[PDB]
């Protein structure tokens, strides 16, 4: 995800 | 009883958010007089960003009068407007 | 289209409200973690007393744990349970 936005947690789990 | 992690991050996660500013932080020219109330509350960016190269910062501002009294050494109470600015909108951006 | 005195007045005078608070500034011995949020929403005292000598304090706290992440860039991500304090009742109180 854009790490300028918000994340949902699957922003999370892709880390 | 424990906070869930999304629900952390979505609140902290940066935005405008009411702080309460001393109104010297704001005047600084006039620390040598006495302002009531000393500090006011405005919606001024907060929180924080998802990596430590952003900053949280805002993207639409506006001003914000208010009614605040100040005396001066030995002089009278006087009373009157003061503006101060306000955050609308913050985002995430490079430092 | 102006805040009256005493709306002011009331809504900055010393009680808890919504801070956010960065991690380090409560763990600084943890500067070698990187967490995610990087920062947290607590209740603290804030605001002003109209009076210096008089101080806004904390007189009642408690306790807060919350989901956070703490991240490596070799290492997988953990999710750990943090602590923080909270500020229940402030009271402005003698310097
Ligand atoms: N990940």
């Amino acid at each position: 995800c854009d790490i300028h936005v918000l994340w949902e947690w699957e922003c999370f789990e892709k880390l | 009883e424990v906070v869930k992690f999304m629900d952390v991050y979505q609140r902290s996660y940066c935005h405008p958010i009411e702080t309460l500013v001393d109104i010297f932080q704001e005047y600084p020219d006039e620390i040598e007089y006495i302002f009531k109330p000393s500090c006011v509350p405005l919606m001024r960016c907060g929180g924080c960003c998802n990596d430590e190269g952003l900053e949280c910062v805002p993207t639409e501002e506006s001003n914000i009068t208010m009614q605040i009294m100040r005396i001066k050494p030995h002089q009278g109470q006087h009373i009157g407007e003061m503006s101060f600015l306000q955050h609308n909108k913050c985002e995430c951006r490079p430092k």
